C-alpha cells in the first residue's frame, strides 16, 4: 500500500517511510523462505531413516 | 554536525548585526545633532565539561561617540547648537523627558516652542516652554535664556520669558531609547538643569559620524564573514568525508 | 497545423515595431 | 520487535523532512510583507522531541514561530503600509537558514547509512547456521 | 515530504520572476510620458503572501501600484500639457528597483540552493534497499 | 529563459531611438526654419492571461 | 482575500467586471 | 493549472481603443 | 519526562541572541 | 521512449547553434555596405518551427531577414553614393543581436542538462531487474 | 516554404 | 568515557558576574 | 599536566566577595 | 587548551570607553594567516584518518572470510 | 612520563624566533618532561 500510494502521487507517503516498508517486508519475507526450507529439509531427512 | 558549523554561524550572524549597526551611521550623517553608535564584538566562552575550545562572539553598543558634531552656521535666530558637551531637554509624545541636541528650533501657532522632531522643549520650571503669541523678535540667548518682544513694542522691551534647560550628566550614563532621545541607565533619575553649558546661537549642530571609520569597519567585517563562511563549509566538507565508516 | 516564426529579439517585440515580415507574422497563427 | 532501529530511523528521517520543509518556508517568504502587521508571516521551527520513559523514537511536537522581532522598514510608499510608513517584514535570517539547511541535509543522510547498514547486520542473522 | 520543497521552492523561483519582471517594466517606463490606456503608468510592485492553506508556499496575491504622486514638470510646449502646462511623469523610483533588482537575483538563487539540497536527499533516500 | 531579458531589451532599443531624434535636433542648430522634434515614450502593457 | 489594489492583466472594457483579479 | 482549451496570445496595442 | 526544543541555528548560539520562545526553551 | 527525447535536445541545439551564427554574422556585418551579391546585407534571422499535433522536435525552415529599412547614411563623396548623396547600410541593431547571444547560448546548454539528466533515466532503466 | 526565404546557392 | 550522573548543559554567560 | 592550560569553568575574579575567598 | 604568548595588538582608540590611560585598546592576537593553515590542515588530516580506518575496517572483515 | 607533546599546526612550524609558543609548551616537546 505505501508502494503504490508513493507510486500514484499522494503527497502524504514519504520516501523514506515507503523504503522502511519494503525493507522490513523483504526482511520478514526472507526469514519466512528460511523457515521454509528447514522444515522441508527436516521432513526429507525424516523420510530417509530405518523404519 | 560538528558543533563549529554553529560556531562559524552565529559569529556570521553577528557580522551581518554590526554591519548593519554601522550602515545606520552612514544613513545619518546629515541627521541633526545625531551621536553615532559604537560597535564592537564580546567573546563569550562556552563554559562546561570538555576542553575549553568553544567560544562565541555576539556585537554590542559598548557606547556612543559623543564627540561635537559638526556645526553649520544658518543665520537663523531659532537655531543654537551646544557648545561642548551638553543637552536639551525635550518630552517626546508620550510626555517623558529625554536628553536631545538638536537645536533646531521653531514656534507653533500657539507659541509652543518645540524642535525640529516636534519635541516639546523644557525650560527653568521644568515645563514645556511658551511664549507669548503675538512676537516680533525673538532672541535666544547665550545660556540659554529666551528673551521675546511684543508686537509693536519698541527696542527697550527685551524681557526676558524662559531659559532653555541645558543639562551635562556623565556621557557614560546615558543610552539612546528607540526614539533617538538620551536618557539615564538608572531609570526615575531627575536631570539637573546645568549652568554652565553654552549655547552658540544662529548655528547647527551636525552629525559626528566617521566616515572613513565606518569604511574600515565595513572591509574588515567583510572580511571576517567571509573567512567564517569558510568555516562553514568545511565543516560540512569534514561531516561529508566521515560518512564513509558506516558505509560497509 | 504547423506554427512557427523567428525567435528571439525580434517576436520579443511588440507588434508595432515591424521587425518581423508580414508573411512570417501569419505563420505563427496556424498553418496546414 | 525485529526492526527497532528502522522504527528511530526511519522516525529521524520523517523527522529532519519537517526541518527542511520549515526552512524551504522561511527562505520562500522571507520578502512577503502581506498584510497588517499581526498576519505577516514569521519564521517557524520545528520542535524534536525524545520520550526516555532501548531506543528513543524522536517525535516532532509541533512547530513553533520564531520569537525574534519583526523586521522594520521605512517605506511610505507601500499601500500596505502604517501611519509612520513601515512595512513590517518577515524574521527570517537567511545565515541561520542556509545553517539549518546544512545540518539538516547531513544529519538526514546520516540516518539512511544507520538504516541500511541495519538492514545487513539483520541480512547477516539470517546466515547465522549457514 | 522532500517533494513538498520543490512545490515550496518553486514557488519562490516564479515569485522571484514576476518582481523581476515589474522591476523591468518600472525600469523601462520610468520617462514615458504617455502609455495606451489612457493612464499613466505608475510604479507596479509585487506584493508577495504567505498561502498558509510545515509547508508554506509562497504566491504572488496581484501586482499594486505605487501611492506616490506622480512627479510633474512644467512643459507648457508640450501637446499633453494641461493648462497649467504641467505634464506629469510616472513615480518609478530607480533606487528602489535598483534595491529590488539585487534582492531578487539574490532570493531567487537562494532558492535554488534548496531545492538542490533536497534533491540529494531523495537520491541517498533511494540508495537505500539497493 | 526569462523574458525581463527581452523586456528590458525593448527598453534599452527605444532608448538608443529617442537618442537620435535628439542627435538630429542638435544637429540642426544651425538650420534655418527648423520646427524641433519633441520626443516621449508610450507605455504599452501585454494584455492577456497572467 | 488579500491585498485590496491589485490590477487587472483583462484590456479596458467598461462593460465586464474583470474576473482575473480576486473581486472578493 | 491545465485547460482543454490553449491560452490565447497577448496583445500589446500601441491604442486599446483598437483592438 | 521529556526532552523537546528547536534544534538547528536557533539553539546553537547564546541565549542572549533570545530567539527561540520562553515557553519552548 | 527517452531516446525521442535526445532527438528533440539534439533537434533543439541544433536550432540554437544556427542562431548564433546568424547572429555571427549580423555582428561582423553591422557596418557592410558592399557584398558579393550585389544587394545590401539585410539582418538574418531563422525561422523555427514546430510539427505539433509526445515529442515534437524544432526545426529550422529557413533564414528570414528584417523588413526594417536600410540605415541611410549621409556620404555625398562615397563612391557607391545615390543621385543624393546618401549611402545605405545594414539594419542590423546592436542591443537585440546581444539578447540573441546570451539567449542562444543559455538556451543551448539547458538543453545538454536535459538530455544528461534523460540519458540517467535510460541507464536506470537497464538495471531494472538485473 | 516560409514565404520568401533566403536560398543558399549564387543568386 | 561513561558515568552514571547525566553531563552538565553548557552555560555561555553573557556576564559571567551575572550569575 | 601541561602548565598554562585553560580551564573550562568560571574564572573567579574579585567583585563578589565569594569568588575572592573561596579557594 | 594553551593561549599564544603574542603580544595583543594595542590600538589607538583613545574615545572607546574602554581607552587606558593612554588611549590604548588592546585585541587579540589572532593572525588570520596561520589560522587559515589550520582550517585546511586539520580538515585534510582529519578525512585522511577516515580513510585509514575505512581501509583498516576491510581488512578486519577479509580475516572474516578467510578459509572459507 | 617520557611523553612528547606541543601544540600542533602552523603555530609549531615556525622558527623560534616568533616566540609565539609558551616556554613551558616549548620545552614540553624535547622529550624531557
Amino acid at each position: 500500500d505505501l508502494q503504490t500510494r508513493f507510486d500514484r502521487g499522494d503527497a502524504d507517503v514519504s520516501l523514506s517511510d515507503v523504503m522502511i516498508a519494503r525493507n522490513k517486508s523483504s526482511v520478514a519475507f526472507d526469514a519466512t523462505v528460511q523457515i521454509r526450507n528447514k522444515l522441508v529439509e527436516a521432513y526429507k531427512d525424516l523420510m530417509n531413516m530405518p523404519v | 554536525m560538528d558543533r563549529a558549523l554553529f560556531l562559524a554561524m552565529s559569529g556570521a550572524k553577528q557580522n551581518m548585526q554590526a554591519l548593519q549597526l554601522r550602515a545606520n551611521n552612514l544613513a545619518n550623517v546629515s541627521t541633526t545633532g545625531f551621536r553615532a553608535d559604537l560597535a564592537q564584538a564580546r567573546s563569550m566562552q562556552a563554559y562546561g565539561e570538555g576542553h575549553p575550545s568553544r567560544v562565541f562572539s555576539m556585537t554590542e553598543r559598548p557606547g556612543h561617540n559623543f564627540a561635537q558634531g559638526s556645526v553649520i552656521t544658518t543665520g537663523r535666530d531659532l537655531d543654537v547648537t551646544i557648545e561642548g558637551s551638553g543637552w536639551i531637554s525635550v518630552l517626546d509624545h508620550t510626555g517623558k523627558e529625554g536628553l536631545t541636541r538638536n537645536g533646531n528650533l521653531k514656534v507653533d501657532q500657539n507659541g509652543m516652542l518645540t524642535n525640529a522632531s516636534g519635541h516639546l522643549v523644557l525650560g527653568e520650571n521644568d515645563a514645556p516652554i511658551t511664549l507669548p503669541i503675538p512676537l516680533s523678535k525673538i532672541e535666544i540667548g547665550r545660556d540659554g535664556t529666551i528673551s521675546v518682544l511684543p508686537q509693536g513694542a519698541p527696542a527697550e522691551e527685551f524681557q526676558a520669558v524662559d531659559r532653555i534647560k541645558l543639562v551635562k550628566p556623565n556621557d557614560q550614563s546615558l543610552f539612546k531609547d528607540t526614539n533617538g532621545l538620551f536618557r539615564h541607565k538608572t531609570p526615575n533619575q531627575p536631570y539637573e538643569a546645568d549652568a554652565t553649558v553654552s549655547l552658540q546661537t544662529g548655528a547647527i549642530e551636525g552629525s559626528n559620524v566617521n566616515a572613513v571609520g565606518e569604511m574600515t569597519a565595513l572591509i574588515d567585517l567583510q572580511r571576517q564573514f567571509e573567512m567564517q563562511v569558510k568555516m562553514m563549509s568545511t565543516a560540512e566538507e569534514m561531516d561529508k568525508s566521515s560518512d564513509s565508516l558506516l558505509r560497509m | 497545423n504547423m506554427v512557427a516564426g523567428i525567435p528571439g529579439a525580434l517576436s520579443n517585440q511588440p507588434p508595432a515595431d515591424a521587425s518581423i515580415p508580414q508573411d512570417v507574422a501569419q505563420m505563427k497563427d496556424g498553418s496546414v | 520487535s525485529l526492526f527497532n532501529v528502522f522504527n528511530v530511523t526511519g522516525s529521524a528521517m520523517s523527522a529532519e523532512s519537517v526541518r527542511l520543509n520549515t526552512t524551504s518556508s522561511n527562505l520562500a517568504n522571507a520578502d512577503s510583507v502581506s498584510s497588517s502587521a499581526k498576519d505577516t508571516y514569521k519564521a517557524r521551527h520545528a520542535v524534536f522531541g525524545a520520550e526516555l520513559s532501548d531506543t528513543v523514537p524522536v517525535k516532532v511536537m509541533g512547530i513553533v514561530e520564531s520569537d525574534k522581532p519583526l523586521s522594520a522598514e521605512y517605506n511610505p510608499d507601500h499601500p500596505l503600509a502604517n501611519e509612520e510608513g513601515y512595512i513590517y517584514k518577515p524574521n527570517v535570517n537567511v545565515m541561520e537558514e542556509m545553517a539549518n539547511m546544512i545540518s539538516a541535509s547531513r544529519a538526514y543522510q546520516t540516518n539512511v547509512q544507520v538504516a541500511d547498514s541495519s538492514k545487513q547486520m539483520l541480512l547477516r542473522t539470517l546466515q547465522m547456521g549457514q
